[PDB]
């Protein structure tokens, strides 16, 4: 269907570049590091959304004045005068900001809420920017490690014990090359097939 | 790596005796055999206490076993430490 | 020591066992002091060795600093140590530990408020709740409620737990007030 | 009469105990619905009001109904907890104290540490006649009596355990006992064991999960005074789902190490602040208006706050946010300062945090 | 992975003889039996 639609609009042929996830096993090894813990990644994204929503509630109730994002001094552009607007602003800007939401809102120096807003910015940076993203990277790295461990476990099992009878190589190796003789001539799964 | 080193130390101590090196599988034929062996028969704390006792005791007052171990300690020969053998293995026929 | 040696070298001997329960008390007293090791004897035969461990030695060994030293030594020999020099390292550790123990023995010369406040708050608030439940007016409410209703039962059933929740809130508030008073 | 009321009350208790979990789920769902509606407030203007910007106009009554329903469900969840989980807690506490009495003599020979809330509170339940109501072993008092009475004193042991002295043999000789009518309210009030209920209420109040549910109820109540207090109930997702608990274990497994790393970062930044306050004060002018300076390092507290708040959050460290050192006589020292701040604070310590999380996963 | 490969090499060499493949458990019935076997009886340097 995409190939047919490519004749109506040639840019639909770009959707066929998604076929590389299925054409090659080498790219599948890389993508398994993402798909192995995909449910955990999605749940981490949802948890990040909930935490940012709580931060949005706090900002909407206490720090509305700091969310003026207009350079023109005449007309304000308040991003936290509405709950939906404040949540969109946080999710879209503070998460993508290097130092968190504190990078993109008015400086708190001299205000009576200065210490509370400093705690707000620091905790946003520590929980959202530092920890949750670290959770994502840790999930990816742990997927790498888990796939590696599974492969070496398969190799270790096959090299140690016979697939059919389950007797370890220690018994068979009393005769030189006994284990390989048993697994290639006596109990070959190919022979059983 | 630090984690793995810690679990390796724990695994070694729980599996095999520090002194003789015999695994817990042999000793656990008797219920609680490994803990009995490692706390009553081959305790490293007991060995340290024995070295303290030999050092503090007068040389002329050693028994035969104490004199043997004392001489071996003076030449720093550690064959008196049971290596791969124990009382149970020695007397399997009579103890069992 | 004699009885222990006889028992260990004759595990199956009814008369010696009888002597053992006859001497149970003395053996129980001397158990912390009776130390056993096993050696490769002069007769090419594993032998049991029984000796005396002093109370000062056991205390110095059980001091937490010595425990940390033993843990570090075990970690070192297991990780970075081989098997050929293991006994040499163990003897060196024993010598150093013995010297430290002897020096320590030589130099050895010769929340409650919070718990009380929490207990007081618990007792006071729960006695208030018990006073609320048990009253001379409870007979009056009962005489009023000689007639049952399913709705009346539901209301009273809910109100009991509402009172329990309010009592918990009072207890928690009392805990915070007492904590602030004691810290200030 | 009272038999009928006990029957109906037991039905209600069993129903709540059965449906404790379903209604925790229902309260969580109602909390999500309330917060999704809360996403539609806006501020309107003295005193500013929070008003729903509803296109349909149906959302305000829906919010009121949902808040009332959430409060009711939280109350019923407390009830279901008390019916279902409290008996197990009481059983385990009674088992612990009975075993400590019989096999340790915690009150006969030893004593509570006087800083142990549980050990000191458990003194009350020993004297109660209905002490092992939930624990099966109904002979624990007799077992302790046989173990310690002859040696420690058969009178003081009985006094400690609340066992009557002459009632047993008086009843065995000639019981002379009469039935009591259940309809007598005074008789029922005497029958109920006041001290045991006091001890049980203390245990319940000390129980952590019951305190959490009470906090949930309090937040639900406060949500009626201010609807944004219902956002605190979204914290219940850390306990509702085990899948999120797997993710959060990667943070809580090495939590002490994370806190200690944060403290070490604070100490290192304090040392950098000391160095800057003693040598690099001139570079901390953060005012664009050339007339009035804004020196952030003319005070030690101000410099430490500036470093902690700005340099740590900066991508390249403190060097991003202070005056360029080119041409100065302290140029090389300040370059070393900035590079080492970037390498130790931005690169290493944050890497320590990520490594702690990844190692917790592993 | 590089770390694991190194510890695997070390574990194999310390556990079983390179030539015959018999584990150290059999040889250690005699004190220092495994090191005696791997340094005097089945030394790969000796084979070279
Ligand atoms: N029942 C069994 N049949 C075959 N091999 C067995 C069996 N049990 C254990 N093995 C072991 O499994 C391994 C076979 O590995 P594998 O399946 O990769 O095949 P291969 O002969 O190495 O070649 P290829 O990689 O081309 O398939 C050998 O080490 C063999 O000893
Ligand atoms: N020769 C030995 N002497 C003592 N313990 C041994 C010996 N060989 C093996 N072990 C084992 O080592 C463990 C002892 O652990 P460890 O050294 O931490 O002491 P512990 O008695 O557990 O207490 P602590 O942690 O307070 O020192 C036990 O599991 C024991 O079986
Ligand atoms: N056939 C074998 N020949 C030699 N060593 C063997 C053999 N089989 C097992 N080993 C073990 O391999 C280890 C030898 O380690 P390695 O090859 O590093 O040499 P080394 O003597 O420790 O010194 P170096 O590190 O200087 O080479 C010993 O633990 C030894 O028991
Ligand atoms: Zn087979
Ligand atoms: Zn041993
Ligand atoms: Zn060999």
């Amino acid at each position: 269907t995409m190939s047919v639609l490519g004749h109506y609009n040639n840019f639909f042929f770009a959707a066929h570049l998604l076929d590389i996830a299925m054409g090659f096993k080498t790219l599948r090894t890389i993508l398994s590091s993402v798909t192995h813990n995909g449910k955990q990644l999605v749940l981490t994204v949802g948890l990040l959304a909930v935490v940012v929503y709580l931060y949005t509630v706090v900002a909407f109730n206490f720090f509305r004045k700091f969310y003026n994002k207009s350079e023109d001094g005449d007309t304000p552009d308040m991003k936290c005068d509405d709950m939906l607007t404040c949540y969109m602003f946080h999710m879209y800007v503070g998460v993508r900001a290097g130092g968190g939401i504190g990078d993109e809102i008015e400086d708190p120096a001299g205000d009576e809420y200065e210490i509370y807003r400093i705690i707000f910015d620091i905790t946003f940076f520590f929980f959202v920017i530092v920890i949750l993203l670290a959770i994502i990277q840790g999930l990816i790295i742990d997927a790498f490690g888990e796939l590696r461990d599974q492969q070496e476990q398969v190799k270790e099992d096959m090299e140690t014990k016979c697939f059919i009878c389950g007797i370890g190589n220690d018994y068979f190796d009393t005769v030189p090359h006994g284990f390989e003789t048993h697994t290639l001539q006596e109990h070959n799964l190919a022979n059983y097939l | 790596e630090l984690r793995d080193q810690q679990e390796q130390v724990k695994e070694d101590m729980e599996t095999k005796c520090f002194i003789c090196g015999i695994g817990n599988d042999y000793f656990d034929t008797v219920p609680h055999g490994f803990e009995t062996h490692t706390l009553q028969e081959h305790n490293l704390a007991n060995y340290l206490f024995f070295l303290m006792y030999l050092i503090n005791k007068d040389e002329t007052e050693h028994t035969g076993q104490e004199s043997y171990v004392w001489k071996m300690y003076q030449e720093r020969c550690w064959e008196f430490f049971p290596a791969g053998d124990c009382f149970r293995k020695q007397y399997e026929d009579q103890l069992n | 020591v004699l009885l222990t040696n006889l028992s260990e070298h004759m595990p199956n001997d009814t008369r010696l066992q009888t002597f053992l329960e006859l001497a149970e008390s003395v053996l129980n007293y001397f158990q912390p002091f009776l130390g056993r090791i096993e050696i490769m004897g002069s007769a090419k035969r594993i032998e049991r060795v029984y000796f005396e461990i002093s109370e000062s030695s056991r205390t110095q060994w059980e001091k937490p600093q010595v425990k940390e030293s033993k843990r570090q030594f075990i970690f070192d020999v297991v990780n970075e140590g081989g098997e050929k020099e293991k006994m040499e390292l163990f003897v060196n550790f024993c010598e150093d530990t013995i010297f430290e123990m002897q020096l320590a023995a030589q130099i050895s010369e010769s929340s409650i408020l919070t718990v009380r406040s929490a207990l007081f708050a618990l007792r006071y608030n729960i006695l208030t709740l018990m006073r609320m439940l048990s009253l001379k007016s409870l007979k009056k409410q009962m005489k009023k409620v000689k007639k049952m209703t399913v709705k009346d039962m539901v209301t009273a059933f809910f109100s009991s737990y509402w009172s329990i929740f309010m009592t918990l809130l009072h207890f928690v508030a009392s805990v915070f007030r007492g904590f602030f008073r004691i810290i200030c | 009469f009272w038999k009928k009321i006990i029957a109906y009350q037991q039905k209600l208790l069993n129903y709540f105990a059965r449906n404790f979990y379903n209604m925790r789920m229902l309260a969580l769902f109602v909390a999500f619905a309330i917060n999704f509606i809360l996403l539609f407030y806006k501020v309107s203007t003295i005193a500013v009001h929070y008003v729903l910007e509803e296109s349909s106009g149906y959302m305000e009554p829906t919010l009121r109904i949902l808040a009332i329903l959430h409060t009711v469900i939280s109350f019923f969840c407390i009830i279901g907890y008390y019916c279902l989980k409290v008996p197990l807690v009481i059983f385990k506490r009674e088992k612990e104290v009975a075993r400590k009495l019989e096999f340790d003599g915690l009150y006969i020979t030893e004593q509570p540490s006087e800083d142990d809330i549980k050990g000191q509170w458990d003194r009350l339940v020993i004297n109660t006649q209905s002490f092992p109501n939930n624990y099966w072993d109904k002979f624990v008092k007799r077992k302790v009596m046989d173990k310690y009475g002859e040696f420690y004193g058969r009178d003081r042991i009985s006094e400690l355990l609340g066992m009557d002295k002459a009632a047993l043999d008086f009843s065995d000789a000639r019981e002379k006992k009469k039935p009591k009518k259940d309809s007598s309210l005074s008789a029922v009030l005497n029958s109920i064991d006041v001290k045991y209920q006091m001890w049980k209420l203390g245990v319940v109040f000390t129980d952590n999960s019951f305190l959490y549910l009470a906090w949930y109820m309090t937040m639900s109540v406060l949500g009626h005074y201010n609807n944004f207090f219902f956002a605190a109930h979204l914290l219940d997702i850390a306990m509702g789902f085990k899948t999120l608990r797997t993710i959060l274990s990667s943070v809580t497994h090495n939590g002490k190490q994370l806190v200690l790393t944060v403290g070490l970062l604070a100490v290192v930044v304090y040392l950098y602040t000391v160095v800057a306050f003693n040598f690099f004060r001139k570079f901390y002018n953060k005012s664009e208006d050339g007339d009035t300076p804004d020196m952030k390092c003319d005070d030690m507290l101000t410099c430490y706050m500036f470093h902690m708040y700005v340099g740590v959050r900066a991508g390249g460290g403190i060097g991003d946010e202070i005056e360029d050192p080119a041409g100065d006589e302290y140029e090389i020292y300040r370059i070393i300062f900035d590079i080492t701040f970037f390498f130790f604070v931005i690169v290493i310590l944050l890497a320590i945090i990520q490594g702690l999380i990844i190692d917790a996963f592993g």
